[PDB]
């Protein structure tokens, strides 16, 4: 069995991390004590959930996870969390002086001063792994820690574990909830540095999940807790294959294989349905062919873009719950007609499908209704490039006047590294262009 | 201008 | 339309479905940058404390 | 109050719509690069659709359908009419065509099979060359312009010339009809009641083919390459009301029945085909767009589709009525303040 | 980035410093003796930011009181919260500065500055993690202006990586008839451009006009002027004092508010405008808090924001209200008056919402704008300055303490540069 370590970085990383491992523990029936009545492989196991949990003689199931924040406030809430007994002290790493939304401060200044403690704490988990397959990194694009320290950590792991796999869960910034004017700086900066050290990355536009949280759950001003329990339902759909027994996306290598032909173009668009309000006592039970179609309605995408005017390179359908393949292949036959799905002329125009019979669990007392069936589509469409365009226009506006640049230089970073990272991105929009449009 | 706290 | 590689189990199943075929930097090297910034920053702080000495 | 921008000033039409917008005291205009707008009269080409609908609390609308170039560019339209089942290759109202890339997905030349199917032919056949640039030639023997195609670098397409067009009298003149079509954010297909005939100035003779300007009915070729203009109709623009009366006193019919039904049909067929590809019903922004369809009628009063103009100009007369009409339907249905069209 | 050290210098400094502490003490439920007696627990969450703890869990402000005459500090110590302050943190001389920047910065103040820095150091070692310092002072007198800018220059030397914040009261003839105040102010500005990260431009011209026009007070007093400052200071530091998401520390605030190192002179606004007599029975609507907090009448800086462009804006709302509606009205201003925000800084308006409202109101709004129109303030002083300096008038008070004409010329010159820099980015 191959273990996965998930590394939660910064405020966004640690808070989503909780939405996840909270949801994980409801799905694998682990209690707030870390105790598991369903499990009988006490002390250790070769089960599939062991890829995300290690075991202790006392019978505790301990998240194979590391939490990091240059600010102690967030991780301190884990420590006294409803799920506190789960994690042990060594797993929760905290600094005192945070990065103040400055990429340079997180990477260079504060970053140098903790990198060798975290790696040491990651090493203590790698030395509890019989065949470590790699890492899952959770972070924001906008934060100081999230952007700055992450790019530092990724560089180190490509050295300390060169042949192991690294996958990203990244929060793309939206003015509607963002708390800094320079988040577009920290976004391009961290993407340029991190690109060659990430095998596959799942982007989530806060804008998208916000509007989904407004539209589908009738929430007026969605909190982060609202935004996060939604995300976790997505992330679970991605990871369920590693945690439960399946044949699709069974280890991290398969993700790159199935979703990433071009290594640089490793940002699959995730779409997910159904998102149902729990305040709706009775909710219409959406059939398989109904939620399969919703995978192509932009309103359900993790990033608002238009796949119709992009080409595909891969496409996965991950059904959870009451679904049989007959109903699936039926709806697949349908959509090829009604919808604009062009693939690249060097890829088969098809779909990889997977079913997970255990249905989507929901947090008791949450804003999501339990549904009998659900799907999560992972499409590597060039339409996601639209999100790089958005982000890059905002960058050029501010950098033409070197606005806020002095904050970065003052951390020791060079004004040329800005130029370096932007001209890298200007190639990515070209790569996405060469792949998906008619000349 | 005459202006006391 | 073609189904392929139907892999089954108790916890789920999977298959493929086709509709048409086709038609790095060093450990030290990192640290050389981490210190090139600690210097560039220590310098700009020398020039301030120098401007302040005046 | 509302905010809008402009990024195409070389557009005849939206210069007037921008003029009319500012006349309502409710539409402030912003700098062409301000992101906090409500409407965008974007650029003909390179229009960045990727940035629309990402401004919190701003409803955003635009005067172009992304994906609409598939119907308006020549080689694309063709590929669309044969590849799209809703319009069988066997299309009753679209002339035979084949896509043509020079020597430099070449449909070059299953096209030729069609020519020799007319070596058995006593049905005369003549095919055109027409291009992305406004700068086109026409002749029976194919090879002649295939050189003309391989000469220049642009991609081209070839299509049968309608050798028996309807001839307006007096004059024995050729012509074509331009109809203006408006599609809103809901995809209601609206037709402007007023149309125009781009009539030819001289009589139509199948004798001479080289730059003969009795073949082409463009405003640019009739004004520049002919001492013939305004003899019968000022501007070579015969509006519908006249064409209506002629067709009755001449052929005993109406514009409505002989031609307009077929026109209104091809419109519905084309837009409804492209509809799932471009509709903004469930998008984070909304779209609308004016189109100009060029039609050719023959002597059996059958209507054909020539090309779809994605950036059409209007007849001087109809500017004040149509540009006014655009604002009623396309902009103010989305942005309310405080008929001349026909739904299909 | 946890503890802040507060300092107040001179008459104005200590009066508003005192009023500031009076106000936030009441908001954090701290009594004059320093015990806690408040309901909500939001009141004690980030109490460690401005206060220290002692035996009996009493709360002592992290405040250093500085003056060159005992006057205002004797009055503050027998003021309302007088006995709340650390007795040892009273550091005063007897000679006075005689409204002279030179006396404050070079002679009478130099004689005292070391002793103050000792109390600064003692407080900064009690800090688990120090953010920086907020100073309150006037720019028009001698102690707060001259000694104040000296303390900054000295404190930047011991804590160059910390953040330096100031509440600086700009002089106006409408309130003071001391002729040399434009000298004192120009000299101070030169210092502030160089050695602060954030400076709240509290203009006594604005405060007087507000008191007289809007609040209809025909004989405005300092207490009236300070009630406005007290309100602003509570609001502006709210995002610092209670749990929040935006601009929650001085460094982050600086990073969001300061696009260029020199242009850190903020234009505060506040709503609803209140006098200590005003009733305020009718709480305002969210749309009313917004139309006002952007209204020039509510600006504490006496600039017309329509004459320049907002580089950045923070907007802080307090009290129980529709956070949904806050966003719409906030997004409304930006979209209505979009020409007045620079285009080359996307989403330059950021908003926070705290539940606990200010003393005596149900709904309050505080404005923090980095407008280029702030130059008008510096232009005002620049003119009042040159009017005298071209005739070298009243310079003998300064040369007599060791200064030279050249030092004036450079402070004149550096502030004219500041104005031009604020004008460079207003046409961008
Ligand atoms: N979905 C989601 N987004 C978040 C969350 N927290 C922060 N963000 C977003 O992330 C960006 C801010 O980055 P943070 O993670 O908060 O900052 P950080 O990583 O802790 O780094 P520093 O705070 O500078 O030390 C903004 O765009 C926020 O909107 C969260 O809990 N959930
Ligand atoms: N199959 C056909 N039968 C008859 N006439 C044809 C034809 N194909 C092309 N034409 C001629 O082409 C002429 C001009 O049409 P064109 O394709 O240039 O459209 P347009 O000028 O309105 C916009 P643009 O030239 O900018 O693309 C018409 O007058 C028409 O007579
Ligand atoms: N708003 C306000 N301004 C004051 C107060 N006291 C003095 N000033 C202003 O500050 C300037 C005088 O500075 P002051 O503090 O008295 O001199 P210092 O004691 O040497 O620092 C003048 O512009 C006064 O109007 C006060 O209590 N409130
Ligand atoms: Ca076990
Ligand atoms: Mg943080
Ligand atoms: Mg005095
Ligand atoms: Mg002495």
């Amino acid at each position: 069995m191959r273990e996965c370590i998930s590394i939660h970085v910064g405020q966004a990383g640690v808070q989503i991390g909780n939405a996840c491992w909270e949801l994980y523990c409801l799905e694998h029936g682990i209690q707030p004590d870390g105790q598991m009545p369903s499990d009988k492989t006490i002390g250790g196991g070769d089960d599939s959930f062991n890829t995300f949990f290690s075991e202790t003689g006392a019978g505790k199931h301990v998240p194979r996870a590391v939490f990091v924040d240059l600010e102690p406030t967030v991780i301190d809430e884990v420590r006294t969390g409803t799920y506190r007994q789960l994690f042990h002290p060594e797993q929760l790493i905290t600094g005192k002086e945070d990065a103040a939304n400055n990429y340079a401060r997180g990477h260079y200044t504060i970053g140098k001063e903790i990198i060798d403690l975290v790696l040491d704490r990651i090493r203590k988990l790698a030395d509890q792994c019989t065949g470590l397959q790699g890492f899952l990194v959770f972070h924001s694009f906008g934060g100081g820690t999230g952007s700055g320290f992450t790019s530092l950590l990724m560089e180190r792991l490509s050295v300390d574990y060169g042949k192991k796999s690294k996958l990203e869960f990244s929060i793309y910034p939206a003015p509607q909830v963002s708390t800094a004017v320079v988040e577009p700086y920290n976004s391009i900066l961290t993407t340029h540095t991190t690109l060659e050290h990430s095998d596959c990355a799942f982007m989530v536009d806060n804008e998208a999940i916000y509007d989904i949280c407004r539209r589908n759950l009738d929430i007026e001003r969605p909190t982060y807790t609202n935004l996060n329990r939604l995300i976790s339902q997505i992330v679970s759909s991605i990871t369920a294959s590693l945690r439960f027994d399946g044949a699709l996306n069974v280890d991290l290598t398969e993700f790159q294989t199935n979703l990433v032909p071009y290594p640089r173009i490793h940002f699959p668009l995730a779409t997910y349905a159904p998102v149902i309000s729990a305040e709706k006592a009775y909710h219409e039970q959406l059939s398989v062919a109904e939620i399969t179609n919703a995978c192509f309605e932009p309103a359900n995408q993790m990033v608002k873009c238009d796949p119709r005017h992009g080409k595909y390179m891969a496409c996965c359908l991950l059904y959870r719950g009451d679904v049989v393949p007959k109903d699936v292949n039926a709806a697949i036959a349908t959509i090829k007609t009604k919808r604009s799905i062009q693939f690249v002329d060097w890829c088969p125009t098809g779909f990889k499908v997977g079913i997970n019979y255990q249905p989507p669990t929901v947090v008791p007392g949450g804003d999501l209704a339990k549904v009998q069936r659900a799907v999560c589509m992972l499409s590597n469409t060039t339409a996601i490039a639209e999100a790089w365009a958005r982000l890059d226009h905002k960058f050029d506006l501010m950098y033409a006047k070197r606005a806020f640049v002095h904050w970065y230089v003052g951390e020791g970073m060079e004004e040329g590294e800005f130029s370096e990272a932007r001209e890298d991105m200007a190639a990515l929009e070209k790569d996405y262009e060469e792949v998906g449009v008619d000349s | 201008v005459v202006x006391x706290f | 339309m073609e189904v392929i590689e139907l892999n089954k189990c108790t916890s789920g199943q999977s298959f493929e479905v086709i509709l048409k075929p086709p038609s790095d930097p060093s450990l030290e090297e990192i640290q050389k940058k981490l210190e090139a910034a600690e210097e560039r920053r220590k310098y700009q702080e020398a020039e301030l404390l120098k401007h302040l000495a005046e | 109050m509302y905010t809008f921008v402009v990024r195409d000033e070389n557009s005849s039409v939206y210069a007037e719509v921008s003029r009319l917008l500012l006349a309502t005291g409710q539409w402030k205009r912003l700098r062409k690069d301000n992101p906090r707008f409500n409407l965008m009269l974007g650029e003909r080409n390179r229009l960045p659709f990727g940035r629309l609908g990402h401004e919190p609390g701003l409803v955003q609308l635009v005067n172009y359908y992304r994906g609409a170039d598939k119907l308006c560019r020549k080689a694309s339209l063709v590929k669309l009419i044969k590849t799209s089942p809703e319009l069988s290759e066997s299309c009753t109202w679209f002339p035979e065509s084949y896509v043509i890339y020079p020597t430099n997905t070449d449909e070059r030349e299953v096209f030729l099979a069609a020519y020799n199917r007319r070596r058995e032919g006593r049905e005369g056949n003549v095919w055109i060359a027409k291009s992305s640039a406004g700068a086109i030639l026409i002749s029976s023997e194919a090879s002649e312009l295939l050189d003309f195609i391989d000469e220049q670098g642009q991609v081209h397409v070839i299509q049968k010339y309608l050798e028996k067009p309807l001839l307006l009298e007096p004059g024995h003149r050729k012509f074509d009809i331009r109809s203006w079509v408006l599609v809103d954010h809901l995809y209601n297909i609206y037709l402007y009641r007023e149309g125009v005939l781009r009539t030819s100035s001289e009589p139509y003779n199948s004798a001479n083919f080289q730059d003969k300007t009795c073949h082409l009915t463009n405003h640019c070729i009739q004004k520049e390459y002919s001492k013939n203009y305004g003899r019968y109709e000022e501007g070579n623009e015969m509006f519908f009301e006249e064409f209506n009366q002629y067709l009755m006193d001449a052929l005993n019919t109406t514009l409505e029945n002989s031609i307009l039904l077929q026109i209104k049909h091809i419109i519905r067929s084309c837009l409804m085909c492209i509809e799932p590809a471009i509709s903004t019903k469930h998008l984070h922004y909304q779209s609308f767009q004016l189109f100009g369809f060029d039609f050719m009628v023959d002597e059996e009063l059958k209507v054909w589709l020539i090309e779809v103009n994605g950036a059409p100009a209007c007849a001087q007369k109809l500017y004040a009525e149509l540009c006014q009409g655009i604002v009623d339907v396309a902009i103010s249905s989305v942005f309310p303040l405080a008929s001349i069209f026909i739904k299909l | 980035m946890r503890e802040i050290v507060h300092i107040q210098a001179g008459q104005c400094g200590n009066q508003i410093g005192a009023k500031f502490w009076e106000v936030i003490s009441d908001e954090h439920g701290i009594d004059p003796t320093g015990s806690y007696h408040g309901d909500s627990d939001l009141q004690l969450e980030r109490i460690n930011v401005y206060y220290n703890e002692a035996t009996g869990n009493k709360y002592v402000p992290r405040a250093i009181l500085v003056d060159l005459e005992p006057g205002t500090m004797d009055s503050v110590r027998s003021g309302p919260f007088g006995q709340i302050f650390r007795p040892d943190n009273f550091v005063f001389g007897q000679s006075g500065a005689g409204n002279n920047w030179a006396k404050g910065h070079y002679t009478e103040g130099a004689e005292l500055v070391d002793s103050v820095l000792d109390v600064v150091r003692k407080e900064s070692e009690s800090c688990d993690c120090l953010q920086g310092f907020q100073l309150t002072h006037s720019l028009g007198g001698g102690t707060g202006s001259g000694m104040g800018t000296l303390l900054i220059s000295k404190i930047r030397e011991e804590y160059p990586d910390r953040i330096m914040n100031t509440f600086s009261v700009m002089p106006s003839p409408k309130v003071s008839d001391t002729v040399v105040e434009p000298y004192n102010a120009t000299l101070s500005v030169h210092q502030l451009v160089e050695n602060t990260d954030e400076t709240y431009c509290i203009d006594n011209e604005a405060l007087y006009d507000i008191c007289f026009r809007t609040l209809k007070l025909t004989t405005p007093t300092y207490g009236d002027l300070n009630h406005l400052v007290s309100a602003t200071m509570s609001g502006v530091t709210t995002c610092l004092r209670f749990p929040g998401q935006l601009n929650a520390d001085l460094r982050k605030l600086a990073v969001n508010m300061v696009p260029f190192p020199r242009l850190h002179f903020f234009m505060p606004g506040f709503a609803p405008l209140t006098s200590r007599g005003s009733q305020q029975y009718r709480a305002l609507t969210v749309p009313e808090l917004t139309q006002q907090m952007f209204d020039s009448k509510n600006m504490m800086a006496a600039c017309d924001p329509r004459h320049g462009r907002y580089l950045t804006v923070a907007a802080i709302f307090r009290g129980r209200m529709s956070m949904k509606e806050v966003d719409e009205q906030m997004l409304n201003v930006q979209n209505k008056n979009s020409s007045y925000f620079v285009e080359w800084i996307p989403n330059n308006v950021k908003t926070a919402v705290c539940d606990i409202p200010p003393r005596g109101l149900k709904m309050s709004a505080t404005f923090i704008g980095n407008s280029t129109a702030i130059q008008e303030l510096f232009k005002r002083i620049s003119e009042q300055f040159t009017a005298m300096f071209r005739r070298k008038a009243f310079l003998h008070w300064y040369t007599g303490e060791g200064m030279d004409e050249m030092e004036f010329t450079e402070a004149e010159s550096n502030m004219n540069d500041l104005v031009s820099e604020y004008q460079q980015y207003q046409d961008a």
